[PDB]
């Protein structure tokens, strides 16, 4: 092969390389930050709807 | 937390029905009868606000 086309093939190479390596980065500084908060969409434990409330007047007025 | 709210003595006081509970089972219908709109009113503010001490008058 040409040394021109290693060289290109090589520059692509290291190029997808280097955006997956960041996007791991990325994506391990996400999950622990989305643990510690809590606010995303991941580990988002599920607690009690709110849909099985019952909401008529009770047989007694205090509650 | 909050000191608990109370109404004092001299809001509680009232001339009491002083009947046994026979007398108020013989004129249990004639007294629902007549006597609905205080009653209906009371209870309507006291199953709407949950509270004795805002239902007392």
């Amino acid at each position: 092969d040409a040394p021109e086309k290693n060289y290109e093939r090589t520059m692509a190479i290291l190029q997808i390389e280097s955006e997956k390596a960041e996007l791991r980065l990325k994506e391990l500084e996400v999950r622990r930050l989305m643990r510690a908060k809590g606010d995303g969409p991941w580990f988002q434990y599920p607690t009690i709807d709110k849909a099985l409330i019952d909401h008529s007047p009770k047989a007694t007025p205090d509650n | 937390p909050g000191i608990v709210e109370l109404p004092s003595l001299e809001d509680l006081k009232v001339q009491e029905v002083k009947v046994s509970s026979s007398v108020l089972k013989a004129a249990a219908h004639h007294y629902g009868a007549q006597c609905d709109k205080p009653n209906k009113e009371f209870m309507l503010c006291r199953w709407e606000e949950k509270d004795p001490r805002r239902c007392l008058e």
